[PDB]
C-alpha cells in the first residue's frame, strides 16, 4: 500500500506503486517523513515535490500517503502563536528541539494537544436538524476574547445524536456525533481547511462603515473602509513601522494577523523582539498585543513552497475568524517577495516565462487573492456578520515602479498611502506625500458622514483644494517672490504651512498626540477652515493683512495649540471646549476688524 | 551691462526650457523601446532552447 | 556529558565498501554506472583509473538501478573496462575540531600547509538546518574594522551581513586583506576569530595572501580555505559551505564573535551556472540557473546572533559587478537579502585615493543599532550625516565652480569646496598598514569639521558642538 522511490533529482521525486492518488495529495516521502506534493501522474509514476533538501535519500524508501491537500488546522489556541509559512509551531519546535534549528523530518501538532479547554454547550440539543457553519459552542481563550466560537465546518450536515456537556477537555475527545446516512462522522473542538479553495460564505455585502486608524491625515483625507483593500510602498527609509503599529494598537478591528513573507531575517527578529512589548489600553491596560494577534514569520532560508503558501495561509485563517462574527485585519509585509518566490517555482518547473520572465498566473492569481477579502454575513444559523481588510504592502525591483506586480497591485487596490524618505529627514513622520497618496472609497463613505458628520466631505475636499493651490502658489512665489502677490495669496501660504505644521504632523509619542479619535479631529478641520475663512473675508472688505495677523497672533497660537489638547477626557467636554474657542476666535476677529 | 544680461537670460532659460521639455522624453521613450526589444529576443531564443 | 554514549555508539561501528567494476558509458564530465545496488542521492565516490591514478566524484541522479557520477578533476583517461567504482556510504562531512585556527585548508578541506592530519574532534554534514527565527535577536553593538571610510561612516554590528561591490580591476583583494588583518573589537582578545574562505583566485594572490598572513601574525586567528582558479568548479562550490560551517560551528559550540569573509561570488555564481548544465535544466536570466535566489540565501542567512549562546557571526561578501552596473541579477539578489552595500569607485582608484571608496552611494541599515554610549562615544551618530550632507554639498560646489567662477560662490561654497579636497586626501586616504581606533577617526574628523564655522554646523545637536567643537 505503501510506495517505493523510483528517482531522485534535486528537488524533484518519482515515486512507484502511487495508484489512487489524487493529483495535490500530500505524501510523508522517506524514513524521516519528509513533505511534499504529487505534481504530475502518469500512469502509477507520480511526481513528487520535496520541501526539505533531499541530500541522502535513497532508492526504495517507503511513500505515505496522507489524505488531503495543503490544509491548515482551525481551533482555540491560534493566538499568541508565532508560526511558520506552512503552519509549524516555532516556539514548541525549539522547546522540544533544545536546539536553534529547524531539524529536518520534524512533525509537531499544530496546536498544543495538552491543554485543556473549558467548553460550554450551545443552543441546540439532541435529534435537532443541523447544517454547516452552525455555531453549537464556546470556548473562553483569553480575558481579551472570550466568546471564541465553535462551528460546524462546511460541508457537513445531518442530526445530532449526542452532544457533549458542559466540562473541561482537550483537542481530542469527540464532542460531537451527527448522523447522516453513515453514523461515522465525529468531531472535536478543532478542523482543517484546504489553503486553496476559498472559504463559502452566505453572501458579499458593500463595504460602507470606516475603518479608523487613529492617525489624522489617514482618515482626514485618504481613509480606508473596514472591509477594503490599500497598499502601501515598501521602502527602507521611509519608516513604515509607524502605519502597523498604529494600526494595531489603535485601530478598532478584533484580530490581527500579521504576515512576514520573506524578510532579511534580521527585520523579523526585530518586529518579533518589539511585539510582545506593545501595549493596549482600553477597559484597563491589557498587557499584550500578542493575546490579540498570530504571526506568520518566513525568514529566506525557508523552504520556497512554504515561503510562497504564506499569504494563503493568512488570509485563510482571517476568513475563518472573520466568519466567527469578528472584524480582523491582514497585513501582508512584502508581496514582491511572494512574486519572486511565484516565479522562481515556475522557473524550476521548467514553464514558459512572461512579461519580464514571470509566469502568466499572476494576474489571475492576485485578482482571486484579492477578491478573497470583503465584507459578507457568516455561514450559520446564528446570522452573525464580519469583515476582512487586507493591508498589502509592495517593494519594487530597484525603486522604479514599472514592474508587473507594481502595474497589478495598483490596478486592484483602491487605496494607495504613498510614503516619501525626503519627509523623514524634515521629520514629518507620518511621510505621507499628499501629492500622490489618493482614496477611492469617498463616495461610500459620505453615506456614513451626513448620518454622523455631514459636514466632513467639504471641509476635507476644502484642504484639498487649499493645499493644492499653496503648492502651486509658491512655484511662482519662487519666480517673482511674495512681492507680487496679494494678502490673499499670503494668507494662502502661510495657513498652507500651519496646517502643514499642525494638522498633518504627528509626533506620535505625545500623551496627547499619540491616538487621535474622530470627533477631535472634525473639530480641528473645522476650526482650521473657519480661521482661513474668516481671515480671508475679513481682508475682502479691505484690511492691512498685516496688521491683522499683528492683532491675531494670539488667536493663531490658539488655534495650533488647540492640537496639543489632551484627548481621553471627557469626549464631548473637548466639543465645548472647542465651541468656547470658535466663539472666541469669532469675536476676536469681529472685534479686530473695529 | 543690463541689455547683455537680458539676451544672455533669455536665451539662456528657453534652451533650458527646450532640453526638459523635449530631449529628455525623446531619449527615455527610446530608452523603453529598447528594453522591450532585448527582452523580446530572450524569450523566443528560450523558446527555440526548450524545443 | 552523554554525548559519550552517543559518540561510542556510532563510533565504534565498522561497516564494508562495495566495489564497481561496471561503467557503461560516459558523456564530458558525468559517467554513468549501470548496476548499483540501493544507490543514494548525494554520495561520495572514488574511482580507480586503469592507470592507478585516483579521483572523485558526487552522484547527481539515480534511475532504477542506475547513478550518475560527475568527476572533480575532469574525465580524461578513463575506460569502461578497467575503472573500478567504490561507494562510501555516506554524504560529504568535514573534520570538525577547534585546532583549525592557524592551518590552511584547500578547497576540499584537506589541509596544504605541510602539517599533520587534523584530528577531527567531531563530524558534521557540511549544509546544516537553518536557524529558527523565533530563536534570533538583534545586533547591538559594534565590530571595529580600522579602516577610516569604513567604521566611521558604515559601521558593522555584530549579526550584520554587508555586502562590498567592486569592479573587476579594482584592489579589493588588498582592502580585504588589510580588513582581515585589522579586525578586531573595541575596548571603552580572547574571544574573536575570522575565517577567509577565497574561491576562484589567481596563483599570485593566494601566495600574497598565505605570505602576508604568515609574517603578520594574524595567521594563528584565522582558517584560511583556499581554492585557486584552475580546480574543479564543483569543489568551488562546496568550498564556502566548509568555511560557513567551520565558523557556525566555533561561533555556536564555543561561544567566540567570530568573522567570516568570501573575497569573491561571481565565480561562485559561475561555477553555479555550470552545474545544472551537466543537468538539462535550461538557462534562465542571463543564462543563470533560476533558482540561484534559494541557494544564495541558504549561503548567506546562516548570520546574526542567537538568543541563548553568547557567540555572534558577521559576514562580508565581496562582488564583483561585470561591467559596473547594478542591474545584474547577482548584485540585484545579493543587495536583496543583505543589508546596504559598500562601493568602490573606478575614478577615485584612478586618483591614487586608497582605498578608493566612494559614500555617497554607501550604506548601512543597522547602524543605529551600532553606534551609541558605552559600546562607543556618543557623537558618531551626528558627525556622520555631518559629513555626508557637506562631502554631498562640495561634489556639487566643485561641478558649479567650472561654470560660474569660483568669486560668485557663496562662502559656504568657497568652504565646502576646500573641505571636499582636505577629506579626500586626508581622511579616505589611509596607509595599507595603517591602523586607527574609532577614537583617532572620530577625531580626525572632528578636526575636519573644524574648518566650518561652529554657528553653520546645522545638523550636529548644540550639546555635542559645545561639548566638543573647543580645541
Amino acid at each position: 500500500e505503501y510506495g517505493a522511490i523510483y528517482s531522485v533529482s534535486g528537488p524533484v521525486v518519482i515515486a512507484e506503486n502511487m495508484i489512487g492518488c489524487a493529483m495535490y495529495e500530500l505524501v510523508k516521502v522517506g524514513h524521516d517523513n519528509l513533505v511534499g506534493e504529487v505534481i504530475r501522474i502518469d500512469g502509477d509514476k507520480a511526481t513528487i515535490q520535496v520541501y526539505e533538501e533531499t541530500a541522502g535519500l535513497t532508492v526504495g524508501d517507503p511513500v505515505l500517503r496522507t489524505g488531503k491537500p495543503l490544509s491548515v488546522e482551525l481551533g482555540p489556541g491560534l493566538m499568541e502563536t508565532i508560526y511558520d509559512g506552512i503552519q509549524r509551531p516555532l516556539k514548541a519546535i525549539k522547546e522540544e528541539s533544545q536546539s536553534i534549528y529547524i531539524p529536518r523530518g520534524i512533525d509537531t501538532p499544530a496546536l498544543d494537544r495538552t491543554i485543556k479547554w473549558q467548553f460550554t454547550p450551545g443552543k441546540f440539543q439532541v435529534g435537532d436538524h443541523i447544517s454547516g457553519g452552525d455555531i453549537y459552542g464556546s470556548v473562553f481563550e483569553n480575558s481579551l476574547i472570550s466568546s471564541h466560537k465553535i462551528l460546524l465546518p462546511p460541508r457537513s450536515r445531518g442530526t445530532i445524536t449526542w452532544i457533549a456537556p458542559a466540562g473541561e477537555y482537550t483537542l481530542d475527545e469527540k464532542i460531537l456525533e451527527v448522523e447522516f446516512d453513515g453514523k461515522k462522522s465525529d468531531f472535536t473542538l478543532y478542523h482543517t481547511w484546504p489553503v486553496r479553495v476559498p472559504r463559502p460564505v452566505t453572501e458579499k455585502l458593500s463595504a460602507d462603515y470606516p475603518l479608523l486608524t487613529g492617525q489624522r491625515v489617514l482618515d482626514a483625507l485618504f481613509p480606508c473602509v473596514q472591509g477594503g483593500t490599500t497598499c502601501i510602498p515598501g521602502a527602507f527609509g521611509c519608516g513604515k513601522t509607524v502605519i502597523s503599529q498604529s494600526l494595531s494598537k489603535y485601530s478598532n478591528s478584533d484580530a490581527i494577523i500579521y504576515v512576514g513573507c520573506g524578510e532579511r531575517g534580521n527585520e523579523m527578529a526585530e518586529v518579533l523582539m518589539e511585539f510582545p512589548e506593545l501595549y493596549t489600553e482600553m477597559s484597563g491596560t491589557k498587557e499584550p498585543i500578542m493575546k490579540r494577534t498570530t504571526l506568520v514569520a518566513n525568514t529566506s532560508n525557508m523552504p520556497v513552497a512554504a515561503r510562497e503558501a504564506s499569504i494563503y495561509t493568512g488570509i485563510t485563517l482571517a476568513e475563518y475568524f472573520r466568519d466567527q462574527g469578528k472584524n480582523v485585519s491582514m497585513i501582508a509585509d512584502s508581496s514582491s517577495r511572494w512574486a519572486e518566490a511565484l516565479r522562481e517555482i515556475s522557473g524550476r518547473l521548467g514553464e514558459m516565462p512572461a512579461d519580464q520572465g514571470f509566469p502568466a498566473y499572476l494576474g489571475a492569481k492576485l485578482a482571486s487573492f484579492y477578491e478573497r477579502a470583503g465584507k459578507a454575513v457568516a455561514l450559520g444559523s446564528p446570522d452573525r456578520t464580519g469583515s476582512v481588510s487586507i493591508v498589502a504592502a509592495v517593494s519594487p525591483a530597484g525603486g522604479d515602479f514599472s514592474d508587473p506586480v507594481t502595474t497589478a497591485t495598483l490596478g486592484i487596490t483602491q487605496v494607495f498611502w504613498g510614503l516619501d524618505k525626503k519627509l523623514a529627514q524634515r521629520k514629518h513622520f507620518p511621510s505621507i506625500n499628499t501629492s500622490v497618496s489618493y482614496s477611492k472609497y469617498t463616495n461610500v463613505l459620505n453615506k456614513f458622514y451626513d448620518s454622523n458628520y455631514p459636514e466632513f466631505p467639504v471641509l476635507r475636499d476644502r484642504m484639498k483644494e487649499i493645499l493644492s493651490n499653496a503648492e502651486e502658489l509658491e512655484q511662482v512665489v519662487q519666480l517673482v517672490g511674495k512681492s507680487a502677490l496679494s494678502d490673499s495669496d499670503k494668507i494662502t501660504l502661510d495657513v498652507a504651512t500651519l496646517i502643514k505644521e499642525d494638522f498633518l504632523q504627528q509626533n506620535g509619542y505625545s500623551t496627547y498626540d499619540a491616538f487621535c479619535p474622530i470627533w477631535k479631529t472634525f473639530d480641528m478641520m473645522r476650526a482650521f477652515i473657519s480661521y482661513h475663512d474668516e481671515a480671508q473675508k475679513a481682508v475682502a472688505n479691505g484690511a492691512n493683512w498685516s496688521k491683522l495677523a499683528d492683532s491675531t497672533g494670539d488667536v493663531k497660537h490658539a488655534v495650533s495649540s488647540s492640537k496639543f489638547f489632551e484627548p481621553s477626557r471627557g469626549e464631548k467636554e473637548v466639543h465645548g471646549e472647542f465651541e468656547k474657542l470658535l466663539s472666541t476666535m469669532q469675536e476676536r476677529f469681529a472685534e479686530s476688524t473695529d | 551691462a543690463f541689455i547683455i544680461l537680458d539676451e544672455v537670460i533669455k536665451v539662456t532659460n528657453r534652451r533650458v526650457n527646450a532640453i526638459e521639455h523635449v530631449i529628455i522624453p525623446r531619449t527615455e521613450n527610446t530608452i523603453a523601446y529598447i528594453n522591450s526589444e532585448l527582452d523580446e529576443l530572450d524569450r523566443e531564443e528560450f523558446y527555440r532552447l526548450k524545443k | 556529558f552523554a554525548i559519550n554514549k552517543k559518540a561510542v555508539e556510532q563510533g565504534f561501528n565498522v561497516k564494508p565498501r562495495l566495489n564497481y567494476n561496471t561503467v557503461s558509458g560516459v558523456n564530458g564530465p558525468l559517467v554513468i554506472l549501470e548496476k548499483v545496488k540501493f544507490p543514494r542521492y548525494n554520495e561520495i565516490v572514488n574511482l580507480t583509473l586503469p592507470d592507478g591514478t585516483v579521483r572523485q566524484g558526487q552522484v547527481l541522479e539515480i534511475r532504477g538501478d542506475r547513478a550518475i557520477v560527475q568527476v572533480f578533476e575532469g574525465t580524461s583517461g578513463i575506460d569502461v573496462k578497467k575503472t573500478t567504482v567504490e561507494f562510501t556510504g555516506e554524504s560529504l562531512r568535514i573534520p570538525v575540531s577547534e585546532d583549525m585556527l592557524g592551518r590552511i585548508f584547500d578547497g576540499s578541506g584537506r589541509p596544504i600547509d605541510n602539517g599533520p592530519k587534523v584530528f577531527a574532534e567531531d563530524y558534521l554534514d557540511i549544509n546544516g538546518s537553518p536557524i529558527n527565527p523565533y530563536a534570533r535577536i538583534y545586533p547591538e553593538e559594534m565590530i571595529s574594522t580600522g579602516v577610516s571610510a569604513i567604521d566611521t561612516m558604515n559601521s558593522i554590528a555584530r549579526g550584520q551581513k554587508i555586502p562590498i561591490f567592486s569592479a573587476s580591476g579594482l584592489p579589493h583583494n588588498e582592502i580585504a586583506a588589510q580588513i582581515c588583518r585589522q579586525a578586531g573589537l573595541v575596548r571603552p582578545e580572547e574571544n574573536f576569530s575570522i575565517v577567509f574562505a577565497a574561491m576562484g583566485v589567481n596563483l599570485e594572490t593566494a601566495r600574497f595572501f598565505k605570505q602576508d598572513f604568515e609574517e603578520n601574525g594574524s595567521l594563528e586567528r584565522t582558517s584560511l580555505f583556499l581554492n585557486l582558479a584552475n580546480d574543479p568548479t564543483i569543489e568551488r562550490i562546496i568550498t564556502p559551505r566548509l568555511a560557513l560551517t567551520t565558523a557556525e560551528y566555533l561561533a555556536y559550540q564555543t561561544e567566540r564573535h567570530v568573522l567570516t569573509i568570501l573575497t569573491d561570488m561571481s565565480s561562485y555564481a559561475d561555477a553555479l551556472r555550470e552545474v545544472s548544465a551537466a543537468r538539462e535544466e535550461v538557462p534562465g536570466r542571463r543564462g543563470y540557473p533560476g533558482y540561484m535566489y534559494t541557494d544564495l540565501s541558504t549561503i548567506y542567512e546562516r548570520a546574526g546572533r542567537v538568543e541563548g549562546r553568547n557567540g555572534s557571526i558577521t559576514q562580508i561578501p565581496i562582488l564583483t559587478m561585470p561591467n559596473d552596473d547594478i542591474t545584474h541579477p547577482i548584485p540585484d539578489l545579493t543587495g536583496y537579502i543583505t543589508e546596504g552595500q559598500i562601493f568602490v569607485d573606478r575614478q577615485l582608484h584612478n586618483k591614487g585615493i586608497y582605498p578608493p571608496i566612494n559614500v555617497l552611494p554607501s550604506l548601512s541599515r543597522l547602524m543605529k543599532s551600532a553606534i551609541g554610549e558605552g559600546m562607543t562615544r556618543k557623537d558618531h551618530g551626528d558627525v556622520s550625516n555631518q559629513l555626508y550632507a557637506k562631502y554631498a554639498i562640495g561634489k556639487d560646489a566643485a561641478a558649479m565652480k567650472a561654470v560660474v567662477g569660483e568669486e560668485a560662490l557663496s562662502i559656504e561654497d568657497k568652504l565646502s569646496l576646500e573641505f571636499l579636497e582636505k577629506f579626500e586626501k586626508t581622511f579616505i586616504t589611509q596607509g595599507a598598514y595603517e591602523d586607527r581606533t574609532v577614537f583617532e577617526s572620530l577625531d580626525q574628523a572632528w578636526s575636519l569639521l573644524r574648518i566650518y564655522p561652529k554657528e553653520m554646523l546645522n545638523r550636529i545637536s548644540p550639546k555635542i558642538l559645545d561639548e566638543f567643537y573647543d580645541r
